[PDB]
């Protein structure tokens, strides 16, 4: 499963359209929206059986494979390809958004879930914000 | 520029001439409600994030963006798909 | 008379020339967090009816009228209360 995570901002940026001006943790107006950096990998062993055949003899007496005699009972063999999850660094860039008149010394981020809670998985954040002009008043 | 730039939802306060529009299919309110027969492909979805109305209400308010200036904005997106080597679909 | 007559609070619409701002004690937040030391007579509530807010951290909003007019409301109240005849408060 390939989820959404939700970057939040609320000091800094207005908030976007039809969006609520609140200070509970799990509401906090969306600046920008990505994907989950996990992603796959193919690594193609080719042998799949006398690799199989060889593994629980040095590693493994009858611990998986408990029943070596019944056809239907057996250990299944392993894909010609195997495939296994990776994280990767993302560099993303999400346009501009318009910001407030005066900015507070502290600031606040937060990035969530899908389902509005805090991902605890999450090692780095880092953020670059550079302002422009937009029309007169 | 200055003043035929608002966007007025309908109660909120106007903003002016940059926003997001969010496109999701995983709320939580859509999957008991709108989308009961259809699947990933053809789904129907809400853009209002107010969550005051539940989205067979909220199918009524209209975020018009201001008049006398012509709009229109770009467009990302990000599909991702899962489909088998042999298959019936593709006469395979 | 016009433009110069708007109540803007921070963040919803403006009004024009006539609100209503209400008074009460009987709010369920303001006894647990505001008012733990004293009673009906010398209380302290909130008049922010927003509940997106704690009374802690709402009283930070200044519900600004407009300047360039002086502005002015008129009040009404309703008290009620339950003296004896013979009591020791007032030397009886």
């Amino acid at each position: 499963g390939a989820e959404q995570v939700y970057w939040s901002l609320p000091d800094m940026m207005q908030d976007p359209v039809t969006f609520r001006s609140t200070r509970q943790v799990n509401n906090y107006p969306v600046v920008g929206a990505e994907l989950m950096p996990v992603f796959s990998k193919s690594f193609y062993n080719e042998q799949a059986v006398y690799s199989q055949q060889l593994r629980q003899a040095t590693s493994l007496t009858h611990v998986f494979n408990r029943f070596p005699e019944n056809q239907i009972l057996i250990r299944p063999p392993a894909p010609t390809i195997t495939t296994v999850s990776e994280n990767v660094p993302a560099l993303t860039d999400h346009g501009t958004l318009p910001l407030r008149s005066s900015i507070r010394g502290v600031q606040r981020v937060t990035v969530t879930d899908a389902r509005r809670r805090t991902c605890p998985y999450v090692y780095k954040a880092l953020g670059i914000v550079a302002p422009r002009v937009l029309s007169s008043r | 520029t200055e003043g035929r730039n608002s966007i007025r939802y309908s109660e909120l306060s106007p903003l002016y001439d940059t926003t997001k529009l969010y496109l999701v299919d995983n709320k939580s309110a859509d999957i008991a409600s709108l989308n009961y027969q259809n699947d990933h492909s053809n789904f129907l979805t809400t853009v209002v994030q107010n969550n005051d109305f539940t989205p067979t209400e909220a199918s009524t308010q209209t975020i018009n963006f201001d008049e006398r200036s012509r709009w229109g904005g770009q467009l990302k997106t990000i599909m991702h798909t899962n489909m088998p080597n042999v298959n019936e679909y593709m006469f395979s």
